[PDB]
Formats: structure tokens, C-alpha cells, sequence
């Protein structure tokens, strides 16, 4: 039994079989928000949207500015990039946004009916015959089908590792972009360029000398 | 676990049960248990054949080279350093040659990972029908074409220890290339003949503190 | 601007009043020595005279024609306008403090009803008990909404008493 | 089965071996549903056939040098006429899309009545080259095949326009002339970073 404090004791209700066969069960949650066991399932889908998006978002991030300062590309801060975009494009940014409500509603919507009707969406008729793809996997939040082209989930040995892998490195996506927006505020710099300033001197570059972070010292 | 009469890295020391002998190059080496699991151990054994196999190209497409130059043969890539040789100026633009690179390479490596998932289902030529690789080949190990000469046929244990101790090798001498590169700035051959030159004041504690 | 006020940084009447109530200060600071205690404490107190009209002109604080500011309470004029620091955001910071008293409370109610004696839990405080939902407490917006969608919130009509009608 | 798309792969249960263009490809599983393959396999040939004529089309009018398929339109944008092989049109846009309209819904929409008919036959086939069952079946591979074929084609078509902006007879001019400095990995945006 992992956990994510040695020798404290695990909430009763991540301790159940159906807590213990979710991904990353490391036993913590202080507050007690997952008690409810239907809670924990909606909190589930939750991080696991939060996961995807966070790793995306992230490498949109980290990647552009990896290969901007090694000359390969010539992105700008990803606190930039959006005025620079909109300047070069074909629609103002209020269009965009809107088209991409109703985009992002309608299949937010589709995710959001096969929650509460687990299968639901496979219901015949409903769409053009894509409906007999639309109907998920017997997990939620592993849609599967045309979500998983090269078939990887379908290697049952395999399973338990995947998913540990996907939620371990969405916790730390997450906490990666929550660093940015820190650091951006903080020290008025790219991420690249605070970890080049941090590895030049580790030792007077770092968060207790940016004079924000900790002001009573 | 570990039998006693293997070949150990460490003599003495107890090793994993799971690396039974059975992969070529066991010596029972895991300190951080990677391959304890039996699935990725699988991957990992086809892995590092792969990567030791294009590393004693590599390296061989290194030293030979820079060896040729020193000793006076003269042809138009004669004297270009294998950092540098991205840069040369070659019949075709280098995006077109990594464009057919990439479709070359993803028909044969396509191929490959067909006969690691269903081995022998991809022994066969699919345009002249009647061509075949022999159906008692491994994954890794095609043999066939592949084996013109038929080495396979002799001591094939040995063989395969031989294969993966100069792979290894080999994918160290490319580690070394790509830090002594970064460091010196000159090529594996010109290190050498400075560490010959003063081999006393010449090592990487020598070189790195005066950089420092 | 907004309802004819104006912004404190370019209004008369308020660097007017700054310099009353500094010119106040001062002519008490005259009958003490420059090192004396009571000229000390003057001083800082005209030090922080200085930097509440500085601030609260930054802050962009609209003053009337008295010179006072004004805030501005109608969610689409502060948000529209950059006053939202005024009574919106302060109004969503109160809820939060408000509701987790009242979710940690109520907490602690729910809890030593169970009890053998809870009326000897009401004046005798279970702090080992009330320390921990303190704690827990910080997610109240999250453990309310999934009672109400539970339906466990409220309690039922015919188990309440009520006098007769 | 027409062959296997993935040599040493499984082909799929639920495609049946008498499908023409039956290769067992499905990764996706799309057609697990008898339903659903139903559809799908109508939109398919529907596919084919249109890109079929489509590029045919869009090659006929380059060859004969009437322009390329994508700068066809643009006399409709730019206050011009149009032509076909040369002569004069009188009809104008607002024109066209009113023909187009009322020619294709009556056309369409007889179609969609009769509930997925991908081989009418009869006054469609008047020749009566697919009037035996038995040669129909090759036939019928024939189709699907060169309309595969077309759909691919076409994809290449818009995607190389947006890429290089040439048109299709010409793209190919150009990369026999220098085919190591006129392909896809040195338009500069196939491939990212060169
Ligand atoms: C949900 C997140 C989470 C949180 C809040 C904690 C919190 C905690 N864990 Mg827990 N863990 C968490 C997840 C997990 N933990 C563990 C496994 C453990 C273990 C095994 C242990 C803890 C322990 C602790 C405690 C350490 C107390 C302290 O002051 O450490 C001080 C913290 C540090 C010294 C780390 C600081 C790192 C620094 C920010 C980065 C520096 C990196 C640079 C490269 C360094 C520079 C180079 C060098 C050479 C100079 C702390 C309460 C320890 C404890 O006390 O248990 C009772 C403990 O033994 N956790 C796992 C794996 C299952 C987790 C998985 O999610
Ligand atoms: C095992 C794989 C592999 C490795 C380890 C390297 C390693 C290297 N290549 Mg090489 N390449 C590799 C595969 C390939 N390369 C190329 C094509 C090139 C080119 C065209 C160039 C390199 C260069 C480089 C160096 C990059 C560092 C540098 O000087 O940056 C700084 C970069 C420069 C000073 C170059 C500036 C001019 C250049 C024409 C700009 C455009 C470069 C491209 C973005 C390179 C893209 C390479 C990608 C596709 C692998 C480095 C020694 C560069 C080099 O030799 O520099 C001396 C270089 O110019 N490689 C191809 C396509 C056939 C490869 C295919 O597998
Ligand atoms: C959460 C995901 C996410 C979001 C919201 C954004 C958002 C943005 N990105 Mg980023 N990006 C992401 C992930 C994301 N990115 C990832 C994962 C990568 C790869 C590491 C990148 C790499 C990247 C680059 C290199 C650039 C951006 C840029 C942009 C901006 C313009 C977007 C645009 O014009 O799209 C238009 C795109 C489409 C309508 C569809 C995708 C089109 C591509 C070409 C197809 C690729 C297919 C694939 C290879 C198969 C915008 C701020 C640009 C920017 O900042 O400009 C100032 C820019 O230069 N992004
Ligand atoms: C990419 C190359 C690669 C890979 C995939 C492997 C894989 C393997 N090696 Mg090999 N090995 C390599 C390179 C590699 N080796 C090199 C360069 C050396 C020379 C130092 C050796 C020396 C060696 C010995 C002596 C032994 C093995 C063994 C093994 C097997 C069990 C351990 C394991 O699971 O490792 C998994 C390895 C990886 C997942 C690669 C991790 C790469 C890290 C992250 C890079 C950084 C390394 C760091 C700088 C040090 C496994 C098949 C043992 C065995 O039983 O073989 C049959 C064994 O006895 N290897
Ligand atoms: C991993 C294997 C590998 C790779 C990727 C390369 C890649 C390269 N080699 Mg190297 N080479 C290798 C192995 C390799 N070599 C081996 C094993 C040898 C024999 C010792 C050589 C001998 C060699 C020579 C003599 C030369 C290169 C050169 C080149 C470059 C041009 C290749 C060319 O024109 O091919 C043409 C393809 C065919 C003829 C087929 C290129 C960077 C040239 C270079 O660096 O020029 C500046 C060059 O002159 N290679
Ligand atoms: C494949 C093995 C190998 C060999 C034969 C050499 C040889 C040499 N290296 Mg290189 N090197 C290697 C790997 C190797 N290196 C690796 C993996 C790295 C990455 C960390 C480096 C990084 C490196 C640097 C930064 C420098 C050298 C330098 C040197 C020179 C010796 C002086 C010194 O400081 O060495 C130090 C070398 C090491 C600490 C490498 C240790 C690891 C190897 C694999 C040990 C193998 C031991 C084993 C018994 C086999 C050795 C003999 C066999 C090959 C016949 C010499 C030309 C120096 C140079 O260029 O001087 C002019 C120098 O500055 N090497
Ligand atoms: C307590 C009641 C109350 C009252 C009397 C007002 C009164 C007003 N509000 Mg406010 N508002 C309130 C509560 C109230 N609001 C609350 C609770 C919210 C949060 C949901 C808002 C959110 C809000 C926005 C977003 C906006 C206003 C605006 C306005 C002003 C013009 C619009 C109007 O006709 O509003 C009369 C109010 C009602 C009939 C009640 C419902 C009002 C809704 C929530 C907003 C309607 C906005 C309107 C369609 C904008 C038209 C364009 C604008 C440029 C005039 C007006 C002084 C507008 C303004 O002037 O912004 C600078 C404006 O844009 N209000
Ligand atoms: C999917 C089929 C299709 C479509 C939608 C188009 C559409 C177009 N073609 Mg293309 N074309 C096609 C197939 C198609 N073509 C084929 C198969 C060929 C080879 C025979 C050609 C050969 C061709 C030429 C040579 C030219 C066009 C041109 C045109 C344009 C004007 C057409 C016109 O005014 O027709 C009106 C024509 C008629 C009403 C007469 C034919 C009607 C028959 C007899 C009955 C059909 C039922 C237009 C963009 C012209 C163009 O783009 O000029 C810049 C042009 O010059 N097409
Ligand atoms: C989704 C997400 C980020 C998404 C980012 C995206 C799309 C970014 C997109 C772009 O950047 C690009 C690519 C390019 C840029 O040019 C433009 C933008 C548009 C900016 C982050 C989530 C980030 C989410 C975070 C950080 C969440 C952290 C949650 C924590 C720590 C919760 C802890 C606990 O709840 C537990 C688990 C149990 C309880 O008992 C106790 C407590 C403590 C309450
Ligand atoms: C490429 C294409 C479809 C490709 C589909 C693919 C790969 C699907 C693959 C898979 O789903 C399977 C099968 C099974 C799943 O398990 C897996 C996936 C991988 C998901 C269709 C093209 C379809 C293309 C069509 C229909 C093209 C029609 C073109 C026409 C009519 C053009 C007309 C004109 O060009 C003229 C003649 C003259 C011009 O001036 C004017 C215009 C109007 C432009």
C-alpha cells in the first residue's frame, strides 16, 4: 500500500476495492472531498480532464520554448503568444472564442450525457451511424474506439501500467503550469530562461531571494 | 536467485532471480530492477539490440572516416568532422533526403515490429510470393537473407554474446563522442593522440579543472 | 465617469483634504524636540497619512465633490470599469470565510448528535473533534454542493415539528 | 476477400468476405455495427464516384489549358464570365446555385428514397455491362479500387495546392524536372524544421 504519507492513516473511503482500482490512489485527500463515493467518480472524471489538457497545454509550452532557445523555432512567451497570434489572424479574438464555445460545447456535451448514462451515446440512430463508436469503454474517462487508433489499451497486461503512467505525468503536468503562471508573476520571465537563470547560480537564483515569495524575510 | 555458476558483474553479489541466463549478455546487471517486470523486459531486450546495432554503425561510420583522412586518402568528404557533416553540401537538399529516409525507414521498421508482435507472420516477400525467410527465426534474429553467409548455423550462443558485448561497447564509444565532442571540441581521433601525446596531463580531471 | 464622480487622483477637493489633515499633524509637531518620542510617532503617522492618499489614489478610487471615494457596487459597472476590487471580489472573499464557519459548525453539530450526551459536547468543547473539521473545512463549497445534489442538505417536512394551523 | 492490408494481421469478423474492396481494414472499428456498415459502405462508392469525375475534371481542364481546379471559380469573385471550353456562359452565380439547388435535390433526393440502392442497374447501366451476377463481382472491385484511388488523389490535389499553390499537372512538371529539389519535404512546410 503506496501512500503519499508513510505511516499516516488512508481515508476510509480510498481504502474501498472500487477507490483502490482507481489510477494513482495514493491515499490522499485531507479534506475529505471524495467521501461520497458519487463525488469521487465526478472528481475522477475531473482530474482526468484536468491531466489531459494540463500535458497538453504544457508541451505547447515547454516544447516551443526548448526548441525557440536552441534556434530550431521562434515562438514567443506562451504569455505573449496570444497577442502575437491574434495580430497575424484571419479573425478577431471574440470570433474565435465563440466558434469555439459551440465547438467544445458540443462535444463537452456528448462526454457530459455519457456520465450521468454511461453507453448512452451510443444510442442508434442518434448520429449518422458513428453513434456504434460513440459508446466508450466499460471504464469511464477511457473512451477507447476511434480515441485509440493503435489499439493500445486492448493489451489487458498492460493496462494498469498505462493509465498509472497518464495520471502521473498529468499530477505533474498540472503543477508544471501552475509553476509558470508563478514564476511569470514572480520573476517577469520565461520558463526556459528561469531555469538557464536557476542553473547559473542555484544557490542566489531561486524563489527565496526573488523578493515576492517570502517577504518577511 | 540467480544461478551461481552465470557470469556475475559484480562476484559475489546476489543477483535478480528473473535474469535467469536466458538473453544473450546476462550478467545479471540491474541495479534499479528496469527489466523486473517480464513484459517490458521483452521490449527492453529488442531495444537494446536495436540501439547497439546502430551505434556500432555509427561508430564504425566515425572512425573509419576520420582514420582514412589521417592517413592521406583523399575523396570530397575527406577531412569533415561527423559533427559537421550535416552542413556539407551533398547532391540533394537535406530535407529531401530525410523526407525519403523516413518512408524507406517505415516500411522496413513497420516490418520489423510486425514479426516482434506475431513472430514469422512477416517472413514472407509480399511481391515475389515466393521468397521466404526460414520459419524457425526469433524476433531480432531473422537470419535468411538477412544471414547470406548461414554464421548463424555455427555456435549461435556465442555468437549472440559476441553480438551484444561489441554492441555495448559500441554504444558507449557514441556517449563518449557526443561528451568528449561537447568538451574538447575536436574529434575522437584528435583526443586520442593528445591523450598518447602526455598521457599523465592529458586526463578529464586535467582537462575539465581548466575549463572550470 | 461613472455617476458623474471623478477619479480621486485628479480630483481637487481630495489633494485638498490631504493637505488639512497633514497640515494638522504638523502644527502639533512643532512644540516637540526633532529626537523627542512624540515627534517619532508624529512623523510615522504623517508617513502613513502619505501613503493611504497614494494608494488609494493608485487604486483608482473615484471621489465625489467632497473629495471622499466612493465605491462602486454594480457588478457590470466595477467589472466593466476596473472597480471590482471595491465590493465584488470582497464580496466573494466574505462568503467563503462565512460559509466555512457556518459549514464548520454545522460539522460539529451533525457529529456529537450522535453522542451520549451532546448537550455535554455544546459546553464542553471537543477540540481534538473541533480541531480536525477546522482543518477540512477549506473545501465547504465542494462538500455543500454535493449534499444539495444528494439531498441529504435538508431534512424532510415530517420529521419538523410545527404548532398548529 | 480482395487481400490484407497489414500482411501477418487478423482480418476483422465482421467484415464479410464477399464485400468488394474487402482488404479486413478497420482499425477503428467503424462498421462493427451491421448498421452502420450498411451506411458506410453507400458512402463509400457515393465517394468514389464523385472523386472519380472530380479528378477527372480538375486534370482535363489543366491538360487542356484552361487553368487549374482551384483558380476555376474566381470569375465568379472577380466580376468575370464564365466558360466552358472557351465559350462564354450567361449564367452568373446567383444563377448557378439556383439550378444547382433544385437539379441536385431532385436528384438526391430520389436517390435517398430508395434506402441505400448502391447499384441501381437498369436504366443506370445501359450498356448492361453488370447485368450478369457473376462478372458484376470483379466489376465491382474495379470500381471501388480506381475510386479509392481517386479520393486519394484528390486529398493530394488540395494538399499540395495549400503547400506549393501550383496546380496538379504542374506540381508533377516540376518535380520531374528536379526531383531532389521539388517534393514535399522542401516546400518548407510538410516538414517542420528545414
Ligand atoms: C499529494 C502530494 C503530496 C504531498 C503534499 C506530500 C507531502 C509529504 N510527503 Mg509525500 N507527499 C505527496 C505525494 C507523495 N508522497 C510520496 C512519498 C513519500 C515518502 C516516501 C515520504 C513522503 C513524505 C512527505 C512529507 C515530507 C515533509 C517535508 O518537509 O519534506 C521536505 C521536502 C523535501 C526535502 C523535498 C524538497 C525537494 C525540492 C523542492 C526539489 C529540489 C530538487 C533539486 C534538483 C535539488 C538540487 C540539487 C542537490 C544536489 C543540491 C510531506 C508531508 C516523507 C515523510 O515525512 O513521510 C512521513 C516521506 O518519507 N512522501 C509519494 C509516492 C507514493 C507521493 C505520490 O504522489
Ligand atoms: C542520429 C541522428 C542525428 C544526430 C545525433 C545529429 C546530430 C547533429 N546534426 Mg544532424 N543529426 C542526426 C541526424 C540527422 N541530421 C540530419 C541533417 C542535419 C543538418 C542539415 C544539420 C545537422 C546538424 C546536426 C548537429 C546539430 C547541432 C548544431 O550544431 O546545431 C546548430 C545548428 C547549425 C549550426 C546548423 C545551421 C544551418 C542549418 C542548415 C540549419 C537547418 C538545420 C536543420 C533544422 C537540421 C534538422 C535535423 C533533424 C532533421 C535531425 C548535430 C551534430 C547541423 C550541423 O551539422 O551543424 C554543424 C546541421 O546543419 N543534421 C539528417 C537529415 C539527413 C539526419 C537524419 O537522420
Ligand atoms: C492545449 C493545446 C494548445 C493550445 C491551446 C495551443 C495554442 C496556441 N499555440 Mg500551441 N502547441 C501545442 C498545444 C497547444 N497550443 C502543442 C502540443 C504543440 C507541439 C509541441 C504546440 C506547438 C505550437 C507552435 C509551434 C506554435 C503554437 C502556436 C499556438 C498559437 C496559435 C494556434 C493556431 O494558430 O492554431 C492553428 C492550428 C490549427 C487550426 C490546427 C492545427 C494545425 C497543425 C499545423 C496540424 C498539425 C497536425 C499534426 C502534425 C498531425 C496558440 C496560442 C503558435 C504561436 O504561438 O504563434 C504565435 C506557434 O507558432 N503551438
Ligand atoms: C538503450 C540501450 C540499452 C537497453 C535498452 C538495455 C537493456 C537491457 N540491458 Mg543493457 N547495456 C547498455 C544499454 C542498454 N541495455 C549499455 C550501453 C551497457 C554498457 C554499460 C549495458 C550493459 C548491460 C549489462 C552488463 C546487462 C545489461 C542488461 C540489460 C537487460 C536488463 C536491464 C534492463 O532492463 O535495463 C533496461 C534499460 C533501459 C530501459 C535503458 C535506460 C537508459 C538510461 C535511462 C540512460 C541513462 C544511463 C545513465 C547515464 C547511466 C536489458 C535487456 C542485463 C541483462 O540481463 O542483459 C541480458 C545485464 O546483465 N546491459
Ligand atoms: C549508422 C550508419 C551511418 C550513417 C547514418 C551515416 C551517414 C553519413 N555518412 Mg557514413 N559511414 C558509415 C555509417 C553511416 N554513415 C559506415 C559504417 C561507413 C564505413 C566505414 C561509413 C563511411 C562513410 C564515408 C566514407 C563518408 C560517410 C559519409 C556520410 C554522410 C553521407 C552519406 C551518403 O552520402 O551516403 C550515400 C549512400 C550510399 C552510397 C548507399 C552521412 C552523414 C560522407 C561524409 O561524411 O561526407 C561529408 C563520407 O564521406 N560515411
Ligand atoms: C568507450 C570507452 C571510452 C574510451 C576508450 C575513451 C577514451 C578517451 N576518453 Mg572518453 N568518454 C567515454 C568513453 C570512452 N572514452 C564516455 C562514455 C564519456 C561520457 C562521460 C566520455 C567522456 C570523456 C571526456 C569528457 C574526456 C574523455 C577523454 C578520453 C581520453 C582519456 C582521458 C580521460 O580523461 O578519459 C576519461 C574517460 C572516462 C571517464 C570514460 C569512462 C567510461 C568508459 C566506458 C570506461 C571503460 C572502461 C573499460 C575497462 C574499457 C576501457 C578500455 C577499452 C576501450 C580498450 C581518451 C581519448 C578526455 C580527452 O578527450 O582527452 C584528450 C576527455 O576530456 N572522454
Ligand atoms: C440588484 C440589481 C441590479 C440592478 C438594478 C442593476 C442595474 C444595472 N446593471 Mg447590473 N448586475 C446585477 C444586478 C443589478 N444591476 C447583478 C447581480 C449582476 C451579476 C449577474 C449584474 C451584472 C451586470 C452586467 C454584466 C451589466 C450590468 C449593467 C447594469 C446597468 C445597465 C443594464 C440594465 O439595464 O440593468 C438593469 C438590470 C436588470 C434588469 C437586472 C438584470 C441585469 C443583468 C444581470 C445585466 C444586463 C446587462 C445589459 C444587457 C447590458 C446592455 C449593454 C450596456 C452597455 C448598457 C444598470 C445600472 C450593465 C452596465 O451598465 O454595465 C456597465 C452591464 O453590462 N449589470
Ligand atoms: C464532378 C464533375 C465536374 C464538375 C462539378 C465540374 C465543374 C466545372 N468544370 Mg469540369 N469537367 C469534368 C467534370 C466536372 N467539372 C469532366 C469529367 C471533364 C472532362 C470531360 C471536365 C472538363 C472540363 C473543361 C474542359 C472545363 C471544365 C470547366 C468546368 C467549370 C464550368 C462548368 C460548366 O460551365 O459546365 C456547363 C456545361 C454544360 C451544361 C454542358 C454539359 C452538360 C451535359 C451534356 C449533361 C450532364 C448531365 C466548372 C468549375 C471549365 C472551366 O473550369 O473553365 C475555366 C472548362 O473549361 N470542365
Ligand atoms: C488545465 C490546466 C492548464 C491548461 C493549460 C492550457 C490549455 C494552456 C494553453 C496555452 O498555453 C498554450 C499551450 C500556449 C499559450 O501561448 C496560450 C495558452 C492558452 C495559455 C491546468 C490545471 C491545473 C490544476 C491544478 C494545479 C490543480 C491542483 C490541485 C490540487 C493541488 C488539489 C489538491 C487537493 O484536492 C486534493 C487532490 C485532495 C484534497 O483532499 C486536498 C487538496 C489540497 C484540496
Ligand atoms: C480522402 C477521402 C477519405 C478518406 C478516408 C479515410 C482514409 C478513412 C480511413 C478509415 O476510416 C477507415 C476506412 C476505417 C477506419 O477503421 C480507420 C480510418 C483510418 C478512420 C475522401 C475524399 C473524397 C473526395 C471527393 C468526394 C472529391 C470530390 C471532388 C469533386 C466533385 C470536385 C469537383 C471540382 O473539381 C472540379 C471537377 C473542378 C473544380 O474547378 C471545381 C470542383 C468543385 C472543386
Amino acid at each position: 500500500r503506496q501512500s503519499w504519507l508513510p505511516g499516516s492513516q488512508i481515508p476510509a473511503h480510498l481504502d474501498t476495492p472500487a477507490a483502490q482500482a482507481l489510477a494513482g490512489n495514493f491515499g490522499f485527500d485531507p479534506l475529505g472531498l471524495g467521501k461520497d463515493p458519487v463525488a469521487l467518480r465526478w472528481y475522477q472524471q475531473a482530474e482526468l480532464i484536468h491531466c489531459r489538457t494540463a500535458m497538453a497545454g504544457v508541451a505547447g509550452i515547454l516544447i516551443p520554448g526548448l526548441l525557440t532557445k536552441a534556434g530550431a523555432l521562434n515562438v514567443p512567451e506562451w504569455y505573449d503568444a496570444g497577442k502575437v497570434a491574434i495580430e497575424n489572424s484571419f479573425a478577431p479574438w471574440g470570433s474565435l472564442l465563440a466558434v469555439q464555445l459551440f465547438l467544445c460545447g458540443f462535444v463537452e456535451a456528448k462526454r457530459w450525457q455519457d456520465i450521468r448514462k454511461p453507453g448512452s451515446q451510443g444510442e442508434p440512430g442518434s448520429f449518422l451511424g458513428f453513434e456504434a463508436s460513440l459508446k466508450g469503454t466499460s471504464e469511464l474517462g477511457y473512451p477507447g474506439g476511434p480515441f485509440d487508433p493503435l489499439g493500445l489499451s486492448k493489451e489487458a497486461d498492460k493496462w494498469a501500467d498505462w493509465k498509472l503512467k497518464e495520471v502521473k505525468n498529468g499530477r505533474l503536468a498540472m503543477l508544471a503550469f501552475l509553476g509558470f503562471v508563478a514564476q511569470k508573476y514572480a520573476t517577469g520571465a520565461g520558463p526556459v530562461d528561469n531555469l538557464a537563470a536557476h542553473l547559473k547560480d542555484p544557490w542566489h537564483v531561486n524563489y527565496a531571494t526573488n523578493g515576492v515569495s517570502l517577504p518577511f524575510l | 536467485k540467480r544461478d551461481a555458476a552465470l557470469p556475475s558483474w559484480m562476484p559475489g553479489a546476489d543477483l535478480p532471480g528473473y535474469l535467469n541466463g536466458t538473453l544473450p549478455g546476462d550478467f545479471g546487471f540491474d541495479p534499479l530492477y528496469l527489466g523486473q517486470d517480464p513484459v517490458k523486459l521483452k521490449w527492453y531486450a529488442q531495444a537494446e539490440l536495436m540501439n547497439a546495432r546502430f551505434a556500432m554503425l555509427a561508430v564504425a561510420g566515425i572512425l573509419v572516416p576520420e582514420l582514412l583522412s589521417n592517413i592521406g586518402f583523399s575523396w570530397p568528404g575527406a577531412g569533415v568532422a561527423w559533427y559537421d557533416a550535416g552542413k556539407f553540401e551533398y547532391f540533394a537538399p537535406a530535407s529531401s533526403l530525410f523526407g525519403v529516409q523516413m518512408l524507406l525507414f517505415a516500411w522496413v521498421e513497420i516490418r520489423r515490429y510486425q514479426d516482434f508482435v506475431k513472430p514469422g507472420s512477416a517472413n514472407q516477400d509480399p511481391i515475389f510470393t515466393n521468397n521466404k525467410l526460414p520459419d524457425g527465426n526469433e524476433p531480432g534474429y531473422p537470419g535468411g537473407i538477412f544471414d547470406p553467409f548461414g554464421w548463424s548455423k555455427g555456435d549461435i550462443k556465442s555468437l549472440k554474446l559476441k553480438e551484444i558485448k561489441n554492441g555495448r561497447l559500441a554504444m558507449l564509444a557514441f556517449a563518449g563522442f557526443i561528451g568528449q565532442a561537447y568538451t574538447t571540441g575536436t574529434t575522437p581521433l584528435k583526443n586520442l593522440s593528445t591523450h598518447l601525446a602526455d598521457p599523465w596531463s592529458t586526463t578529464v580531471w586535467q582537462n575539465d579543472l581548466a575549463r572550470l | 465617469d461613472i455617476a458623474g464622480l471623478t477619479p480621486c487622483s485628479e480630483s481637487k477637493a481630495y489633494a485638498k483634504l490631504e493637505k488639512k489633515e497633514l497640515k494638522t499633524l504638523e502644527k502639533r509637531l512643532k512644540q516637540y524636540e526633532a529626537d523627542s518620542a512624540p515627534a517619532v510617532a508624529l512623523k510615522a503617522t504623517m508617513e502613513r497619512t502619505k501613503a493611504r492618499f497614494a494608494n488609494y489614489a493608485k487604486a483608482g478610487l473615484l471621489c465625489g465633490n467632497d473629495g471622499l471615494p466612493h465605491l462602486i457596487a454594480d457588478p457590470g459597472l466595477a467589472l466593466k470599469y476596473g472597480h471590482a476590487g471595491e465590493v465584488f471580489i470582497p464580496t466573494f472573499g466574505f462568503l467563503y470565510v462565512a460559509g466555512y464557519i457556518g459549514y464548520v459548525g454545522r460539522q460539529y453539530l451533525i457529529a456529537v448528535k450522535g453522542e451520549a450526551k451532546p448537550t455535554d459536547k455544546e459546553i464542553i468543547i471537543d477540540v481534538p473533534l473541533a480541531t480536525k473539521l477546522a482543518w477540512q473545512g477549506a473545501g465547504w463549497p465542494l462538500a455543500a454542493v454535493q449534499e444539495l445534489q444528494r439531498g441529504t442538505l435538508l431534512e424532510k417536512e415530517e420529521n419538523i415539528t410545527v404548532s398548529p394551523r | 476477400k480482395a487481400g490484407n492490408w497489414l500482411p501477418g494481421s487478423d482480418a476483422p469478423a465482421w467484415l464479410p468476405d464477399d464485400l468488394p474492396g474487402n482488404y479486413g481494414f478497420d482499425p477503428l472499428s467503424l462498421g462493427k455495427e451491421p448498421a452502420s456498415l450498411k451506411r458506410f459502405t453507400e458512402s463509400e462508392v457515393i465517394h468514389g464516384r464523385w472523386a472519380m469525375l472530380g479528378v477527372a475534371g480538375s486534370l482535363a481542364v489543366e491538360l487542356l489549358g484552361y487553368g487549374n481546379w482551384y483558380d476555376a471559380p474566381l470569375w465568379a469573385v472577380n466580376g468575370g464570365k464564365a466558360t466552358w471550353f472557351g465559350i462564354e456562359v450567361p449564367f452568373d452565380l446567383n444563377a448557378l446555385l439556383a439550378f444547382e439547388f433544385v437539379a441536385m435535390a431532385a436528384a438526391e433526393g430520389q436517390r435517398g428514397d430508395a434506402g441505400g440502392v448502391v447499384y441501381p442497374g437498369g436504366a443506370f447501366d445501359p450498356l448492361g455491362f453488370a447485368k450478369d451476377s457473376s462478372k458484376s463481382g470483379e466489376l465491382k472491385l474495379k470500381e471501388i479500387k480506381n475510386g479509392r484511388l481517386a479520393m486519394v488523389a484528390f486529398l493530394g490535389f488540395v494538399a499540395q495546392h495549400a503547400a506549393t499553390g501550383k496546380g496538379p499537372i504542374a506540381a508533377l512538371g516540376e518535380h520531374l524536372a528536379n526531383p531532389w529539389g521539388a517534393n514535399f519535404a522542401t516546400n518548407g512546410i510538410s516538414v517542420p524544421f528545414f
